């Protein structure tokens, strides 16, 4: 049961990369299920439903007009334009693969994403003021989304799991996701529905294969997906946010998974990893795979 | 867990300076929204002002303020129930701004006379034009129960404080006047009931 | 600027004021010996209202603004009667006329062009001088 | 882009941070790093006999601002200038996108310069002045040209230089010179 | 934690022009307009205002150490009432003055007798050489005015509490013997604080005989 | 830090006349209108007249610099009373010389007697001999203006040689004129000091 | 102010009207110096309405107005074209009216009447 979750994002949201400064337009599709089962944890839901029959893909930009897949990492016969080229819409998806686009249409694609602005808010800690010392100044990324655009996601999963992903998807609404939530930043509201658009293109066979979610394949499966592979080993790793976990904020095992738009000539199913050592609970990692077929 | 949504109105009853150029211009432009270049509040001064005025009122280490602006202390990890939205320039105001052909923000224009040498140093501070009316957001979370009557009761203190004590910028100088206007109070998600609850 | 149209069909701006000092500019006499000084009491005839509606942010003009406009076109034409230099000027640059315009049009920002079309006519005479 | 760039940056209060094959990024003084990136265009055009061109982003900073701020900014700037019409600078704000050409002789020479000596020579003329027509071209609503005009005429400037502002006023592309060229000016001359 | 507030109005003597913004201003307008609330194009006392016209006042009264040259330099008292930012002695500003904005009062006063609320001064300059004038036009809030002031002290020492009000008297007292604006020394500014309602908005501290 | 208060009266002898630059007036009257407090309708004598009148005629009373163009260019005993702008050198005003309002006593002997407080002269301007009528509204004489002039303590030791220099000022503007059309004779006035009381502060006015 | 004949309203244009009716000479003769002789006669009063603060007219303001009446038939009978001009104008009736209304509202805008037929005589 696919079904596309639009975000629109009345605050600025932060998103950040490794730095709080830098900011991020979107979130892999490991920081979308933390938040997830973060929202588990506190409403009390079950985890079995996410971690086994939820399969979600990166956040991706969408215009009024059209909805935005990551690039897939394919060959190409003005090579700039394609490698600054990030996010392709969906009906050009098709057309890219089979290698129609060329270096201005790669261009005017790019321009094309108006996804929003981003900046970086500027704020100070007045905590040690009190304490006979001094403000200190810190940076905070933020991302604009423009009125009309927002990020959306599939999620593929059984109806119970659909369910229950609404139920989640419903609280993190005001739960927040990114960065510096509950700090002003974050908010937003959810729509979640079939898209015929994509059931559509999803229900393809092709000679390639495109990652739509930061994935990681099980040391079983790498061996045969490693193959004629083009990807982008993305590191992924952070701190832990829970309560429980350890009485101080204890960094997650450090983790490498395969960008979105990554293309594997061979599929692998991805699993959820744990990093978490010598803590009290396991954090979850997901890094299992939704896959988007295509011929090139 | 319950979430109770709080939204409401931030009426500047002076001038509101946020803060954070070209020379002979506005040096300490208010924080606007980086598309619609409208001026808003962010919420993490909204959050930071309202920690505060709560913690000046109980004494922050107290555990009432640990655990609603959030803690990351050593064996005291807490999430901060409240999560305070920016406040964006709300459309009524934009309206009534429009009309009349009012800019949003004013140039104020000051100096500093010094002490010895007795010379002006001149400062153009922007500022959220007074009355206008600030769109807030609050999430509060129901980690316990038993504690939403106290967490509400200190909010309503907090709210007290800030509708008396400046929002961010030089209040003692006049720039940041408040006053806090609950349009409602629900109870997003959850069963919890906020009927009796008021912030004011 | 959008006041009005002039006899020949030229419209009315801070351009056409500028045009029409430039025109009336004999070498610095202008506007046919217009002096500095008739100009300045022109432009605090039109001051007076000017601060009485600037400081007002009503859209339509107040009653009293209107009959201060109309004996603004009196001591315009009574300035026409005393000095010819003033009547030329007047004719040249169809103030009353716009006077009479924005009179018709009861519009706060109509006046402030029209105020922003006097001044522009100050500064370009100074200017060509 | 490693020795004879050195050579080019010679008196100038300026550190380079680093030089790349193609990149350049070096923190000085705001008017030695305009001044020289001028004069490196100049040797580029030189060296590589037109043909090879760069564009180049200029920002004016705090000198406690962060060096990572510094670099970010510089950085935004310099891919604006890369927009749409290479060889360009962006100079301090992003509003001032300004061909080579134009920043070093249209606005320096042409317009800087002139006002630099009147203000020099007039003894009855100070920064006030240069604000006052800053605030006159800046404030935008077509009827500060004559504000600016009748300012110019009680100014007692020099005749040409008062009908070239005036003329440079009432033309876009050369009243954002104007502009640039008084702030420069006005910077050039703090205390 | 305890706020006591002090709502009154400053009522105007010979009236006060608190420059305003610089704004373009038409030929043969006034050339140095007063600062105004925007949303009612209303003369305004800015907080800021009063707040640095009184400390300095304060300060001279107290009396300046030798060669001082940052505010945070000045007697402590004055540190404790309106703030101090000297690096490692941060001291909060116990009064937080807010623009005193025209009062409706005076506003109806005005509205009544077909009163505009500032006038505009003729001035000049005699050269000292060549003996011309230079005109001069100068808004300055009517005599009649009133504005209403809001000042928040904030109670951080009981015990210190008297005398910083005993200051807040004395620069009171010396603003109303002093200007408050631009052109004093030529007659332009000066006030009298006539209401003065002293009560404890937030807190269990007694503000009667304060 | 002492304030020093000197309240008294200033009344007119040959008939005041500070302009108030001309206003909406019917033809052929009120040509050049005297300034009048907005409030009360009533003529005022502005504080910034008598300081300047003051400030210039005790700078021709010292002697001014050759070439003087400045006003930050005059004595250093009248810029320390007067006030000083220059750059790096600014002195600050101890004279704080305020708007001398219509006293009331005045006003309402003005009102006894049915007389108006401002006379509307009525006078020319010979070419050809050709007149130019003007009616200039100038005040009526014998009316009384309160004046109240702040005097700050910035140093003790020079408070003696301040205020000689306020009493020959006054006896200047009382020989000299105030306002406009002096050497036509309207403007001449005099001053009637009630009481000189140190306000604030611990100096003491009883010698002053 | 008031209304003339066929609901006409008194107002600047209509001394407008009236002098470029009566413009041939103004007024089957009227010159500058008698006008200016009944402007003169009107500045008096004006003057006194306008230092008065009390919008109601003063009793003595009354007073002048009524002799002000009586200046103007004294100046109709000394001369013909005067008193064309006063009929013409209907100023005379103006008088009783301002002081029908007893208002200083009334009395400016018949002040500002007269004074639009005085610029008007002079410009045409």
């Amino acid at each position: 049961v696919v079904k596309l979750v639009k975000l629109t994002f009345k605050s600025p949201v932060h998103f950040g990369m490794k730095r709080l400064s830098d900011s991020n337009h979107t979130i892999a599709a490991d920081t979308l299920f933390s938040a997830l089962i973060i929202e588990a944890l506190q409403q009390q839901l079950e985890l079995s439903h996410l971690l086994n029959n939820l399969v979600i893909t990166d956040l991706f930009p969408y215009n009024k007009t059209s909805y935005f897949l990551p690039k897939p990492l394919i060959r190409i016969e003005g090579y700039k334009a394609f490698k600054k080229l990030t996010y392709i819409p969906v009906e050009n998806y098709s057309e890219y693969l089979r290698g129609e686009i060329d270096s201005l249409e790669a261009s005017k694609i790019a321009e094309s994403l108006n996804l929003g602005k981003a900046s970086l808010s500027t704020k100070v800690s007045l905590q040690a003021v009190d304490h006979n010392g001094e403000s200190e100044p810190y940076s905070v990324g933020n991302f604009t989304f423009y009125p009309e655009s927002g990020l959306y996601f599939l999620a593929k999963g059984n109806a119970d799991t659909i369910g229950q992903l609404e139920i989640l998807m419903h609280a993190l609404q005001y739960s927040g996701i990114g960065g510096k939530r509950s700090a002003g930043y974050g908010q937003f509201r959810c729509t979640i529905e079939d898209s015929g658009k994509f059931d559509s293109l999803l229900s393809q066979t092709g000679n390639i294969a495109i990652l739509l979610s930061s994935a990681m394949a099980s040391d079983e499966e790498l061996v045969d997906c490693l193959e004629d592979a083009r990807y982008l080993l993305k590191k992924r790793t952070g701190f832990v946010q829970s309560k429980t976990y350890a009485d101080q904020l204890v960094k997650k095992k450090d983790f490498y998974a395969f960008s979105a738009g990554s293309t594997f000539y061979q599929k692998f199913n991805g699993k959820i990893f744990d990093v978490s050592d010598n803590g009290r609970h396991s954090v979850y990692r997901y890094a299992k795979a939704f896959w988007l077929e295509g011929k090139i | 867990y319950s979430k109770i949504r709080i939204v409401g109105k931030i009426d500047v009853l002076t001038g509101l300076h946020i803060g954070g150029s070209m020379i002979g211009a506005i040096a300490s432009p208010v924080v606007r929204d980086p598309y619609s270049r409208l001026p808003i509040i962010p919420g993490s001064s909204i959050k930071g002002k309202m920690r505060s005025l709560l913690a000046k009122h109980i004494g922050q280490d107290a555990p009432e303020i640990l655990r609603l602006f959030g803690s990351s202390q050593k064996g005291a990890i807490q999430s901060s129930r409240l999560q305070i939205s920016d406040a964006f320039f709300s459309k009524a105001s934009q309206e009534e701004f429009d009309k009349k052909d009012l800019a949003y923000t004013e140039t104020k224009f000051e100096n500093t006379i010094s002490r010895l040498t007795a010379v002006a140093n001149p400062r153009q501070i922007e500022r959220v034009t007074r009355g206008a009316s600030f769109d807030f957001h609050i999430i509060y979370n129901v980690e316990n129960i038993n504690e939403v009557m106290a967490d509400f009761e200190n909010i309503k203190t907090a709210i007290h404080l800030l509708e008396n004590d400046y929002l961010g910028g030089g209040g003692t100088r006049g720039n940041g006047r408040i006053r806090f206007v609950i349009d409602s109070i629900d109870t997003v998600v959850g069963d919890f009931d906020s009927s009796n609850l008021s912030i004011k | 600027m959008e006041l009005a149209k002039t006899k020949t069909g030229e419209m009315i701006d801070l351009n056409f004021a500028r045009k029409v000092v430039e025109e009336n500019k004999r070498v610095i006499v202008l506007f046919n010996g217009l002096t500095t000084s008739k100009l300045r009491n022109l432009l605090e005839l039109i001051n007076h209202v000017y601060t009485k509606v600037y400081n007002s942010d009503d859209t339509t003009l107040s009653e009293d603004v209107r009959d201060e406009l109309e004996y603004l076109k009196v001591k315009f034409a009574y300035e026409s009667g005393r000095e010819p230099a003033v009547r030329t000027f007047i004719e040249k640059t169809y103030v009353d006329k716009l006077v009479d315009v924005v009179l018709k049009k009861n519009t706060k920002k109509i006046f402030l062009d029209y105020c922003k079309y006097f001044e522009a006519l100050v500064a370009y005479a100074k200017f060509y001088r | 882009f490693k020795f004879e760039l050195s050579n080019i940056l010679k008196g100038a209060r300026i550190s380079v941070i680093y030089s790349g094959g193609d990149d350049l990024f070096l923190i000085g003084a705001w008017d030695d790093v305009i001044s020289k990136a001028l004069v490196l265009r100049k040797a580029f055009t030189r060296f590589s006999a037109g043909k090879l061109t760069f564009s180049a982003g200029i920002g004016m900073y705090p000198v406690k601002y962060p060096i990572s701020k510094m670099a970010s900014e510089t950085g935004v700037l310099e891919d604006l200038a890369k927009r749409g019409e290479k060889n360009q600078v962006a100079l301090w704000n992003d509003s001032k996108v300004f061909g080579w050409s134009q920043l070093e002789e249209q606005i320096l020479k042409e317009k800087m310069i002139p006002l630099q000596e009147a203000l020099t020579n007039s003894q009855e003329h100070g920064k006030s002045f240069l604000y006052k027509m800053l605030e006159l071209l800046r404030n935008e609503d077509q009827i500060n040209i004559a504000r600016l005009a009748y300012l110019l005429a009680r100014s007692s400037l020099s005749e040409e230089l008062t009908q070239s502002i005036f003329a440079w006023s009432q033309n876009k592309q050369q009243k954002v010179e104007l502009i640039t060229a008084i702030e420069y000016l006005v910077y050039q001359i703090r205390e």
